[PDB]
RNA sequence: GCGAUAACGAACGAGACCUUAACCUACUAAAUAGUGCUGCUAGCAUUUGCUGGUAUAGUCACUUCUUAGAGGGACUAUCGAUUUCAAGUCGAUGGAAGUUUGAGGCAAUAACAGGUCUGUGAUGCCCUUAGACGUUCUGGGCCGCACGCGCGCUACACUGACGGAGCCAGCGAGUAUAAGCCUUGGCCGAGAGGUCUGGGAAAUCUUGUGAAACUCCGUCGUGCUGGGGAUAGAGCAUUGUAAUUGUUGCUCUUCAACGAGGAAUUCCUAGUAAGCGCAAGUCAUCAGCUUGCGUUGAUUACGUCCCUGCCCUUUGUACACACCG
């Protein structure tokens, strides 16, 4: 299984709450975005916040998500 | 005498030992007669498996 | 001019990183000809000890490291512009052999 | 485990 | 036979006639105390 | 190719009071010889010219009658003291190659001799058991 | 078109290179290959008595061809295989020194090795000529 | 041990080969033995005779087995 | 210099180190002709990048290649790769890209592993075991 | 040679000073729990961010227990534990 | 159609494989078909293949394997029993040969031929057990295609495989024994009387 | 984790993390790595080429394959589907990699009469401490077999034995006035082994550890056969102060049961299982053993609670030293 953890989801979410307009619907942007946002002391946690703060900005369009 | 039947939809695993699956079948020429049927090996939807005898129905295997 | 080579080995690769720098770095202001640094192939020492102190139970393994890494450099140079480097780039992890 | 015992 | 060296030479093996046994294991409270002396509250009063 | 022929051949064969397959490969056939392996026979077959893709039957009255002096001469026929079997005997000193009928009887001469010395592998050899030091508290079960 | 050693499949060559070896004739056969084995593992000595030699000597030659100053102490990895320890499993043993050693001494004095400096035994300048030239008379057929 | 199979060949055989083989559709080692009763060293003998006198044809080259049919 | 370019083709161990330059149909294993390469059973896995587009693509390209390492297979596999990602370095550098997606795509239908190294690789045995996930047989 | 005595500077931070210190005042007659608590704080005092003091064996008992005192954060698994 | 020249020569036979990929450039897989309307999807024949040994990953998804190719499904089913595991090569011997002999035999494709012996040898409804907690019960369901496919397989090389057991006869000839006479349906083979009698007590458990 | 929610927000553990493996024609450099050129050199058809040798000054060029530091790259990426349209899952195309990317290391709160006082100059106490249970020394014993059990192997044959021909890996180790290291290369030896030099305190030299399976070509040809290698007899070496109760090997010789194994039961889902060898260990010699590596390389699943085991909830209690109650 493929399931992100709370503390990915949580700072996902917090990124939103905080940098909405600064993020897309692009993988590439978010990743170099979170890079330069929060500090990261991981490669591959970094890589992680981005594609699910992408997946939760991929689903801001197709309408409204519960809890942010 | 054998029939040919084309699975449309799988249900779910059944058998004891969970072996076994019941997958709907609609048979290869005229599409009636829907059965219900298990299946020993793996199931994909779209199979064309052929049918010793046909008049069974099926059901969850001890 | 003479041909001399330096070779630089430790433990850990970050005092030897700036130990295999700075020479460098007194090798490029300085003008001298230089050759390195070579990056030799990295000596694991293993030994599979066992972690039981007693033979009772399970058996599992112990299997400690020790990662070294080597370098070359060849300094075609005066002994006496070459001895004076080491001591500016040194470090106590790193060990320095210089020889002609 | 034994006790000691001589002879000469 | 006074040595045991000269005596070897005579002993038979008389083993292929005798049945080893059929059963030979010889090698049960492990939670109870055989000490007698049991901790008082005091002493862990005292001692923690 | 592909050979004839009807009356050459011998069924029985009869070598030093031993019995050998006629039928069979010749340098494997004489392994039925004690004192024969399939090594002693690749060789005494090889000097006396019997090439090795003929069989026991085939061989004449002559080439039975060479070999068998070389078998039994093969000091003689430049067969080296290390391709024999029973080499610095300790009656003469002369390399021997014990054979079919003499084989176990050297074998049993030296038995009562340790025997009659009453050294430890012959006081071994008495019981029956392992005499190189092997282990019987676990295998030595047949 | 140029005719090499490496152009020619070897299975076929070395028994062609020993065919003329054979008839060739000048170089000298130990006494004792009738006797021996080939290595401490084998049980059995080679099955060709009579060309055995020959063909491991035209194999040595054109195998020596290939590589550079390969002694005599290579030879013997080369050629050995998996012996038959009764209940041990299988351990690689050594060829017979012997039989090698002979034929480095053997192909040096019928001109086609010869002692090369800083170890091994070298290929000549005629045992390239003569193992080139009966490659080029083995793949016309 | 049944096998019983014969390695000397006499000459009530060799000719009977050249009355069985070819009347065959694909022989083997173990054909010319498992019908002829002939032995193995005896059938890898006879094939290849069997072939380079013309009588067969041989379909594959091989050291641990053989394949062969008629060329008639 | 001369049109050359360097590639190469790995398998477990096996490394495949192609040379494409400018000359004639010259297709060597180490120095020696593909006529003769071992497992000759398998002499038709190393063709594979020959036929697939036809010979007459190497006219113009002599391959020679050396290979250390790996296993007598692996060494098959990784010369069949290497001068497939030969033919196809080669078309890249000095050929139109016409030609590279065009003979690509023969290549690509019929084995991924015509281009691409595949990942896998014997996985490293743990204590309590003979092998990478087997385990000695427990007793009770 | 030379050796130099270098004055550690935070007393409290070092495990093997702490140790030590622990066990003269072990010695010294204390109880465990007044001694285990004063380094317990002094830890704590010099800013850790974690401290776990573990005495076992046996005391004025036969059969021997283990006692943990575990004060501030603590992790368990992973690089950080070689780390920090 | 011309014979091209390459300085590393390439030999005559091999030219012909740039029309067609064939098995050991001697089988064509252009008239080979399966004659079983659901046994085409889990029979990959339509990719021709030059040597059974491809070397692919078909264990790694669920289905991956449905896209192997025939003749490599039946060498990787001839090296079991241990001491041949790894022995790819030679159950490639073993197949490649005994094409060799399945042409001879009956004059029809050696690759055509395999495939009728999977089709024939596949047992189409099995009688699994249904024991209520260690008691003796059968229950009489279908045979996916799947494994309608692969069961005959593993049967027809272990019929080739006990034909050479103990038995002057090798592994190929038995096998291609084994191949066309389970290809036509014989009772004599194996592959069809462990066949059969599957069928057989699956009627009686219905 | 979604969700439901008298809970809300948090922490440890899991996951993260780290080591290792994969990709990088993009960096940094590589005479302890290689390649193409360049000399000088060779054999063949002479086609200017095909193969090689050499070159610590050809005082050549480069890092691409080999090494390793700096980095980069994947985050289920994008799409079709089902789902509380959520968490997710399943199929595609791309990708080097889409099973937590692969495999491992560290790893919670308390605890067990689990194991070790035979590792300690770690121990409290009992015993003993000069005719010592301390030491030292010689000789023996742990090997000793009427028997049952297990961890392994040798195989039970032709998918094979021998005999030739071919001939590829990777992980590792190796020294001085010693107490003798890896040992090449040469010379003797059927073999084992013996002699003389030299390299290496190490990517150089040992060692491309040319490992075996394997491929080919031959004999064998169903026979307990030439499958198998017990039990035993003779000589030559090695090691050690010392090999008898064979250290071991080697040479010859002896030519065993075993012809696939009952009731039962074990490991295992991909380079994994299983064949196949190699190195490090204890070691002066002794590996059928472990520890690691590499070669070949599959069958079938991708589901369930039927067995077993564990966990959670409900339930019951006269147990709490907790059913060994």
């Amino acid at each position: 299984g493929r399931v992100r953890t709370k503390t990915v989801k949580r700072a996902s979410k917090v990124l939103i709450e905080r940098f909405y307009p600064k993020l897309t619907l692009d993988f590439e942007t978010n990743k170099r975005l979170t890079s330069e946002i929060a500090v990261i002391q991981s490669k591959r946690l970094r890589n992680k916040i981005a594609g699910y703060t992408t997946h939760l900005m991929k689903r801001i369009q197709k309408g409204p998500v519960r809890g942010i | 005498p054998v029939t040919l039947a084309k699975v449309i939809k799988v249900l779910g695993r059944t058998g004891s030992r969970g072996g076994v699956t019941q997958v709907r079948v609609e048979f290869l020429e005229d599409a009636s007669r829907t059965i219900v049927r298990n299946v020993k090996g793996p199931v994909r939807e779209n199979d064309i498996l052929c049918l010793m005898e046909s008049e069974r129905e099926a059901r969850r295997l001890r | 001019i003479h041909k001399i080579r330096i070779t630089l080995t430790s433990t850990k690769v970050k005092q030897l990183e700036n130990v295999s720098a700075n020479i460098i770095r007194n090798a490029a202001q300085y003008n001298i000809v230089k050759k390195g640094p070579v990056r030799m192939p990295t000596k694991v020492l293993k030994i599979t000890t066992r972690k039981t102190p007693n033979g009772e139970g399970s058996k599992t393994w112990d299997a400690y490291e020790m990662r070294i890494h080597k370098r070359v450099i060849d300094l075609q140079a005066p002994a006496s512009t070459v001895k004076r480097i080491t001591q500016i780039t040194i470090e106590p992890g790193v060990d320095v052999e210089v020889t002609i | 485990r034994k006790k000691k015992v001589y002879t000469t | 036979k006074s040595p045991t060296g000269n005596e070897a030479a005579l002993k038979n093996k008389n083993f292929n006639k005798d049945v080893a046994p059929p059963q030979s294991t010889a090698t049960p409270f492990d939670r109870h105390s055989r000490t007698g002396k049991t901790d008082s509250k005091k002493k862990l009063q005292q001692g923690w | 190719l592909v050979v004839q022929e009807q009356g050459s051949f011998q069924h029985i064969l009869r070598l030093l009071n031993t019995n050998i397959d006629g039928r069979i490969k010749i340098m494997y056939a004489l392994t039925k010889i004690r004192g024969v392996g399939r090594r002693y026979a690749n060789l005494v077959c090889k000097k006396a010219d019997v090439e090795l893709t003929k069989r026991a039957g085939e061989l004449t009255q002559e080439e039975l009658e060479r070999i068998v002096t070389i078998m039994q001469n093969p000091t003689n026929y430049k067969i080296p003291a290390w391709f024999l079997n029973r080499q610095k005997d300790q009656v003469d000193g002369k390399d021997y190659h014990v054979l079919a009928n003499n084989l176990e009887s050297k074998l049993r001469d030296d038995l009562e001799r340790l025997k009659k010395i009453r050294s430890h592998r012959g006081i071994r050899h008495f019981w029956g058991l392992k005499v190189r030091g092997q282990h019987t508290k676990t295998t030595s079960r047949g | 078109p140029g005719v090499s050693v490496r152009d020619v499949p070897a299975q076929d060559f070395i028994n062609a290179y020993a065919q003329f070896l054979q008839r060739q004739g000048k170089l000298e056969v130990p006494g004792y290959v009738d006797i021996v084995k080939t290595s401490a593992g084998n049980d059995l000595p080679p099955q060709e008595a009579e060309t055995w030699f020959y063909k491991r000597a035209a194999s040595i030659a054109r195998h020596i061809y290939l590589r550079k100053q390969v002694g005599v102490g290579a030879l013997n990895k080369l050629y050995g295989g998996a012996k038959n320890r009764g209940f041990r499993p299988h351990k690689h043993v050594d060829a017979s020194g012997s039989i090698n050693r002979k034929c480095v001494q053997a192909l040096q004095k019928i001109g086609v090795l010869e002692i090369s400096p800083k170890g091994g035994r070298r290929i000549s300048e005629n045992g390239q000529r003569d193992l080139d030239r009966i490659a080029a008379q083995t793949l016309e057929e | 041990d049944k096998a019983q199979h014969i390695v000397i060949l006499d000459q009530e055989k060799y000719d009977r080969i050249l009355k069985d083989v070819p009347t065959y559709k694909y022989v083997s080692v173990s054909v010319l033995v498992d019908r002829l009763k002939i032995g193995g060293s005896l059938a890898r003998v006879a094939l290849r005779q069997l072939e380079e006198d013309g009588i067969i044809t041989p379909v594959l080259k091989h050291s641990k087995q053989a394949i062969y049919t008629r060329a008639q | 210099s001369t049109q050359s370019v360097q590639t190469f083709g790995k398998k477990k161990t096996a490394t495949a180190v192609a040379h494409v330059k400018a000359g004639k149909g010259l297709i060597k294993i180490n120095g020696s002709p593909i006529t003769l390469v071992q497992p000759e059973i398998l002499r038709f896995k190393v063709y594979e990048p020959l036929t697939l587009v036809g010979l007459d693509k190497f006219q113009g390209i002599d391959i020679r290649v050396k290979v250390t390492g790996g296993g007598h297979v692996s060494q098959v596999y990784a010369i069949r790769q290497a001068i497939a990602k030969g033919l196809v370095a080669y078309h890249q550098k000095y050929v139109d890209e016409a030609s590279k997606n065009e003979l690509k795509k023969i290549f690509a239908s019929y084995d991924k592993t015509l281009l691409v190294a595949d990942s896998r690789r014997m996985e490293p045995k743990k204590f309590g075991g003979r092998g990478a996930r087997a385990r000695f047989q427990k007793s009770y | 040679i030379a050796i130099y005595a270098e004055r550690v500077e935070e007393r409290g931070l070092s495990a093997a000073v702490q140790a030590e210190a622990l066990k003269a005042k072990l010695l010294s007659g204390l109880p465990i729990r007044r001694a285990a608590y004063g380094v317990l704080r002094f830890a704590m005092g010099a800013g850790a961010k974690g401290v776990e003091v573990v005495i076992s064996g046996k005391l004025r008992a036969a059969r021997a227990k283990s006692q943990k005192y575990a004060d501030g954060f603590m992790i368990h698994s992973g690089q950080p534990t070689r780390d920090f | 159609l011309q014979v091209v020249e390459l300085a590393t020569t390439i030999p005559l036979d091999v030219q012909e494989a740039q029309r067609e990929v064939k098995l050991f450039n001697k089988w064509s897989f252009e008239d080979v078909e399966v004659k079983d309307v659901s046994l085409v999807d889990y029979i990959q024949i339509r990719n021709p293949v030059f040597v059974s040994h491809t070397a692919g990953k078909y264990a790694s998804k669920r289905f991956r394997k449905a896209q192997c190719p025939i003749v490599e499904r039946l060498t990787n089913s001839l090296m079991m029993n241990g001491r041949n595991n790894g022995k790819k090569l030679k159950a490639v011997r073993i197949v490649k040969h005994a094409l060799e002999i399945i042409h001879v035999l009956t004059e029809q494709n050696p690759i055509q031929v395999v495939v009728d012996a999977i089709v024939n040898s596949g047992a189409r409804e099995d009688s699994t057990r249904i024991g209520s907690s260690g008691t003796v019960r059968r229950q009489a369901v279908d045979v996916s295609p799947l494994r309608r496919v692969n069961q005959a397989i593993a049967l027809l090389t272990i019929g080739a495989r006990e034909a050479s057991f103990r038995n002057i006869k090798t592994i190929a000839e038995c096998l291609a024994e084994e191949l066309i006479n389970a290809a036509k349906g014989s009772s004599t083979s194996y592959a069809i009387k462990k066949k059969d009698e599957l069928e057989r007590v699956a009627k009686s458990n219905r």
